[PDB]
């Protein structure tokens, strides 16, 4: 239930190593890219802040999760 | 025991000064003897040189420096038993009703130590009771907190005679009403009340015993009343092996009067102008509150707002020790549906897959559903009129309000009112209903015609009689 | 066929500022609260020193 | 040094109490600075002395007298700093013709830290003075520099 | 046996403490006096500490006083005279010219304390002030006997609304008055003496119509109290002993309430209401008994009163409002908008206002002018985003009459001919009542709003719409 | 027992200073924690430690720096 | 800073971080050292010992310290006595809010609350 657009980490990230480089090389900048989309969305009619938006709904869905059952 | 003799008496602070060899142990109880009755003081600090800083309990007034003074041996001895249920008691045991002196075979202190890690609340428990919405939407728990909400007299006297008759049937139980911040006008009412609505009884024994704590006796009469009550349901726990329910008024005159014992001690009242040692004391009376191998005191306390602030120190400590909130309210009491519960704001924090079976979750997220999606509907379904509805969207608002009417009890408490016979509809029989009402199998049955019953037996009934 | 989608227009608009501001008030009294909180706790401690020395 | 660029040292006098020196002298910075005012007052002479900042001195009196023991007032403040405000600001005087109608003229300065004028000291130099020169922050920004 | 010998112990500001010798026996509300080069230091027991030492207060300057210097016992209050012969004469603080003009005469002296008179002594009002200002008089009029509170921020004139009231009210009365100054400027004391002394109620020969009391603030927190309770003195004995009522005048009342304050935290009484004295409401409350009509002299107050920080809902102006009969309440917006006084019209209240008192055409207008500006308020907010013609036509007519009446309020003084520079007016009480009612009725909506602007009694309003017209 | 039923209590430690339990205990009860996870730390060893919730003993010492006239923020 | 001032002959440089630490210790050790805490909570003798810190790195003849200095703001309130007083000995601001700098703003510098006497 964290938000990434509160949370930060200065010189205590790091705990990414190549698989976790390659997939995405931070999925938190991109989930504050999302925030900007759906900012001014309720932004663009623009087929690129769509496709973000259409992205950033599956991902938010995808993170929901059941209590003390972790992955 | 030993003998001093009054050496101050400045505000409702009387410190005592003793013959030479020790003082009292803190929290004990002294006895001085004077044409006022008696007067119990409770030690809060030992100043040395054999003599101590007390709280009153009763009145300072008739007070003498030279008055000679008693040890008991330790804190205030209140009765016990099943001898003391139905007749009120102030802070020292003793009536206030006046029916002749309350004396049980035993007495135990007010203040006592809670059990040991292992006799604690370790694993889930149900306490079962004969409300739908409280019993799928809530659970109580045994050691259960669950923090009442709203006003008195528009509900609230009837919601907790219910729970006192419920538990009667289930364990043969007894309840111990505590009150905070009584005022003696309404405390007469309550117990008059008490006893119509068939809970105390004139001849012999009750169920619910009746603890007040009047705002004419000092604060420390306040703040004791609540470990007053709280011995009567151990000794059921303990060594009697039944489980109680253990009422407090408002929480907030419990916070006022503590800030006035800190501030008067010596101690500074800091924490937002209340007392520093008030998460200590919810603590120390919170946590004697569980579930032993034998028994089981589970509380229902009553949250009172400062100002409509939830963010307060005082809201705040006892949020955290709350597992669950019932919240009454007006608006469901004009829709004539008694209990006056909300389900919308009917939450526990052991409402889980884990807690209550995976079942009773499932169907409970479903049930609330709902009526959440009815609700976000229903804004612009009335503002667009009652006929811009989909058929889709006429399919949640049809479900919704044969669950609304559903869940009434038609309660033996507020029985004469409507006119209609009691009702205690169990938890297991509570999810079963809900169940059929899910798939549809009762949407040949009207949405009206499930006024005022309770489990699926119940409204088997009210569908005929509505055609007929 | 203008006016009418004038006066429609306006409902609709006024509706979502109705949801707005009250959006708006719920932010305000949160500051509000904590606010008063701060001043209540402030005004205590002056007289706490005082009494001290 | 903007001074002596635009030639207005030659009847100015400056008279100081830097941070780093002590509470002592910086509580006694503005009264030995009236007396310099003063002089020029009574010989029949003009004169307009600015007293920036004293709510910097209220602070100066503050650690004095927490430090010989005299109880704190509404936010710290002893209760007597409005005397001293009080008898320095009334030595901008006008004399009577006697004298020569000599007049010192005193601009007071209050530098406030978050704006609020329910603090103590704000209010205490508004009573004693005969007018107002408001100057706001967010008037700075809309373009009117200073 | 009395000793006349005290040795100074501490000195810490104004605080002076005294060691007296064997059998003193102090007792409280003495007068220590010191010898000094500034004079008699006169200070005023307001504790003992005991074994013969005294904690008190200093009504002068301890930036003089040396440590092991004699202190004589006076005892009781300090004396400073009353009587007819001290009108038109500057009285100090511990009751010396600084006039300069001989000694301050006497025929008898009391002391600056006063005990309050009982219930049995107290009697109604019956006289109607009339002040000529035509928003007070209409909206909230004073009468003899009354507290009147010229309650207000900074900035909305508050010496001039008091200049104001000493131009017309003050000579036309049969009294004679009393001027009281409490802890003000250089700047204020000798304007409202040479302003005064031109129009005649400051005269150097005795027996005038008003008397001057002017302490300062340059002179210690102790001095500026004790101004107050020296200049009601001798009000006092106009009101008894010599039969007069007294349209008594005191500024700025905020120094007497601020001064308390500050000697209240070093006698160790530790700050109440937050800043405050916790002997707010008693020091108020024996004041303010003084002043008033009895079986004889009706001395009625008009007091400033200053209201910090503009808001008037902080507790030191909410407790005197209590201890106030006739409220008025001024501000900054008003007096920038032209309208002089800064006097709100809904805000001015009195408790001497009743349907009878007053007369019931008074009383009816009045309220029709309460609930027309009333409409005009709760309008504002529909104007604002609404718009002005999304107004009913009942609404839109009172927003008009609502305009008419609140330039009706506008009136220019003479002591504010530093504003506008048009000299003053005078309105008697039923030409105001007549000419609002006017405008109401809708007989009077021919006339503009600016032709109620800068106007006296009606004659006036007739007037202007003629000039304007050309 | 939510540990112990997933087969796991036996790699953790608990410590438990109660809201029952007296101000210094409360107080003392993060620094003596950390004082078992400093000697996992010191052999080289990786370890964690969870501080639930300091903002409690905060409040635990807050009675005892009240008592002892250290400053209020 | 004083060694490369003076004896070196040297103009420096300077950064800290952050000198509320400085203000906040010194505030702790007050009561224990026989002071009355004043108004929010810090110490009464605060501006006179935050004056010799900044006037002991001072624009001299002999070397010129330019300093960055950070308080870090207690409480999210920049009014209070340990901000507030290191403004006296400041020519220029680049006030930070906590708010601007989570939004993806670096450098998180307040537009609006920034002045300079360094700026004509």
């Amino acid at each position: 239930a964290i938000n990434v657009g509160l949370s930060v980490s200065r010189v205590g990230s790091a705990a990414q190593v190549k698989a976790l480089k390659q997939v995405a090389g931070s999925l938190k900048l991109f989930l504050a890219q999302y925030r900007e989309v759906a900012a001014f969305a309720q932004s663009d009619l623009d087929a690129s802040t769509k496709q973000t938006l259409v992205r950033g709904e599956r991902l938010t869905q995808l993170l929901k999760q059941n209590q003390y059952s972790p992955l | 025991p030993i003998t001093g003799k009054v050496t101050a008496v400045i505000g409702a602070i009387v410190d005592v000064h003793f013959e030479q060899s020790e003082l009292p142990a803190i929290l004990n109880a002294l006895e001085i003897k004077t044409p006022q009755g008696k007067l119990v003081l409770e030690v809060a600090q030992h100043l040395g040189e054999n003599t101590v800083r007390t709280i009153a309990m009763d009145g300072t007034e008739g007070l003498v420096r030279g008055e000679k003074v008693l040890d008991t041996g330790g804190p205030i001895s209140v009765p016990v038993g099943r001898e003391t249920l139905g007749r009120i008691i102030n802070v020292i045991g003793e009536p206030i009703d006046e029916r002749g002196p309350i004396k049980s075979k035993l007495r135990k202190p007010i203040h006592a130590d809670p059990p040991s890690f292992a006799e604690q609340s370790t694993s889930a428990e149900i306490l079962e009771t004969g409300i739908k919405v409280v019993d799928l939407l809530a659970p109580y728990a045994r050691g259960g907190k669950i923090g009442l909400f709203g006003g008195a007299g528009v509900g609230k006297t009837v919601f907790i005679q219910e729970l006192i008759n419920n538990i009667a049937k289930a364990h043969g139980g007894f309840s111990v009403f505590t009150g905070v911040g009584e005022r003696t006008r309404e405390g007469n009412d309550l117990y008059r009340e008490m006893k119509e609505t068939g809970v105390i009884n004139l001849e012999g024994e009750s169920k619910v015993a009746l603890v007040f704590g009047q705002m004419n006796e000092p604060p420390g009469a306040r703040a004791r009343v609540a470990l007053t009550g709280l011995t009567i349901a151990e000794y059921f726990r303990d060594e009697e092996g039944q489980d109680v329910l253990l009422f407090i008024d408002n929480i907030f005159r419990f916070t006022q009067a503590g800030s006035e014992v800190s501030a008067l001690l010596g101690r500074i009242p800091s924490a937002v102008g209340y007392q520093p040692t008030l998460a200590t004391d919810m603590g120390l009376l919170q946590e004697r509150i569980t579930t032993t191998k034998k028994g089981s005191v589970t509380s229902v306390q009553a949250v009172y707002v400062p100002a409509d602030d939830l963010t307060d120190p005082a809201p705040a400590t006892t949020f955290a020790h709350l597992d669950a909130t019932t919240v009454l309210s007006r608006g469901i009491s004009e829709l004539g549906i008694y209990p006056a519960v909300d389900p919308l704001d009917s939450k526990s924090r052991l409402l889980d897959a884990a807690v209550v079976g995976q079942e009773h979750y499932d169907v409970a997220s479903k049930v609330q559903e709902t009526l959440q999606t009815y609700k976000s509907l229903q804004d612009i379904i009335a503002i667009l009129g009652m006929d811009e509805l989909s058929e889709q969207d006429k399919l949640t608002v049809e479900r919704a309000r044969k669950i609304q009417r559903f869940l009434s009890q038609p309660f033996a408490v507020a029985e004469v009112f409507t006119g209609i016979p009691g009702k205690l509809v169990r938890l297991k029989d509570t999810v079963a209903s809900f169940k059929a009402v899910l798939e549809g199998k009762y949407d040949n049955i009207p949405e009206h015609a499930f006024y005022m019953v309770g489990g699926i037996e119940d409204v088997v009934a009210k569908a005929e009689k509505l055609a007929a | 066929q203008g006016y009418a989608a004038e006066i429609s227009a306006r409902r609709n608009a006024m509706d979502n500022a109705s949801k707005n501001a009250g959006d708006m008030i719920n932010r305000y009294s949160i500051l509000y609260n904590r606010t008063r909180q701060a001043v209540i706790t402030n005004e205590l401690v002056d007289i706490i020193t005082g009494a001290s020395s | 040094q903007t001074l002596e660029q635009h030639d207005a040292m030659k009847y100015s006098i400056i008279v100081a109490a830097t941070a780093s020196e002590a509470a002592p002298l910086q509580y006694l910075a503005p009264f030995t600075a009236a007396s310099i005012g003063e002089w020029f007052r009574d010989n029949g002479k003009h004169a307009l002395i600015v007293y920036d900042d004293l709510s910097k001195q209220a602070v100066a009196y503050r650690q004095l007298s927490l430090l010989l023991r005299r109880p704190p007032g509404r936010e710290a403040y002893p209760g007597d700093v409005f005397y001293l405000h009080s008898r320095l600001l009334e030595r901008a005087a006008k004399l009577s013709e006697k004298e020569g109608s000599g007049s010192l003229t005193a601009l007071p300065v209050i530098e406030t830290q978050g704006g609020d004028v329910s603090a103590y000291i704000p209010t205490n130099v508004i009573s004693i003075t005969d007018g107002q020169i408001f100057l706001e922050a967010e008037l700075f920004y809309k373009g009117i520099r200073p």
